[PDB]
């Protein structure tokens, strides 16, 4: 089950940013 | 090997010119060298590899404050860098996250040249998310000393985890663990009191 975490910190290196500027898309 | 190269080289780049101490290259060198004979990655984003194993050397000892000061190369596959992290993450651990109980003092942490202006801050963030239970894998206690170093970062003050991990005898990774599900898109940990020193609004990662 350990080797099934990988993606759990993609969020945290690409959404980080990608829904960062997304509130701020202006 | 064609990308081991490659990578190095990229990151010895990018922490030359960051001015970071050789625990940065050091600890990447010994991090991408495993990763770089795994079965499932075979070198698919050299970048993304690259700034994965960077992200973990600096993770304690090397990050600024914030990991956006270094995200010079974080602006590319980084999906992958993501995806290649939380492999490492869970390879090698300090354990230091078996305390957290000692941190009511606070004081200690500031001890470092930290205004006293951080202190206040740092437990007003604390209490919010507290309150609100926003963190529930660890303790209350943990929040107070993340919210510490949460309070140093919008306050321009370049701190490590190390500070927190070690000298305060805390918990390093309870940081991490805290600053984690924290936050639901932006930094709500603001109560009143916060005028936010560091206007930059999007901050992500730290």
């Amino acid at each position: 089950y350990g080797a099934l975490d990988m993606a759990d910190f993609e969020f945290e290196q690409m959404f980080t940013d990608a829904l960062g500027i997304d509130e701020y898309g202006g | 090997s064609r990308a081991m190269m490659n990578a190095f080289k990229e990151i010895t780049t990018m922490a030359d010119r960051i001015n970071l101490p050789r625990n940065i290259v050091d600890r990447t060198n010994n991090l991408f060298k495993q990763v770089y004979e795994q079965k499932s990655l075979k070198g698919r984003a050299n970048d993304a590899i690259a700034s994965a194993c960077l992200y973990i050397a600096c993770r304690q000892e090397g990050v600024p404050r914030t990991f956006k000061e270094i995200c010079a190369v974080s602006r590319i596959s980084k999906k992958e860098i993501g995806r290649c992290f939380k492999l490492i993450l869970k390879a090698l651990e300090t354990s230091v996250d078996l305390i957290t109980t000692g941190d009511f003092m606070s004081r200690f942490c500031s001890n470092l040249c930290l205004p006293k202006q951080v202190q206040m801050a740092a437990t007003h963030i604390a209490r919010k998310a507290v309150e609100l239970d926003l963190v529930p894998g660890r303790s209350p206690i943990s929040v107070a000393a993340a919210a510490i170093y949460m309070a140093s970062q919008a306050s321009a003050e370049k701190r490590t985890q190390k500070e927190i991990g070690d000298i305060a005898g805390v918990a390093d990774v309870t940081i991490r663990q805290s600053y984690r599900l924290i936050y639901p898109r932006a930094p709500d940990l603001f109560p009143t009191d916060f005028k936010f020193d560091t206007p930059v609004d999007k901050l992500p990662q730290l």
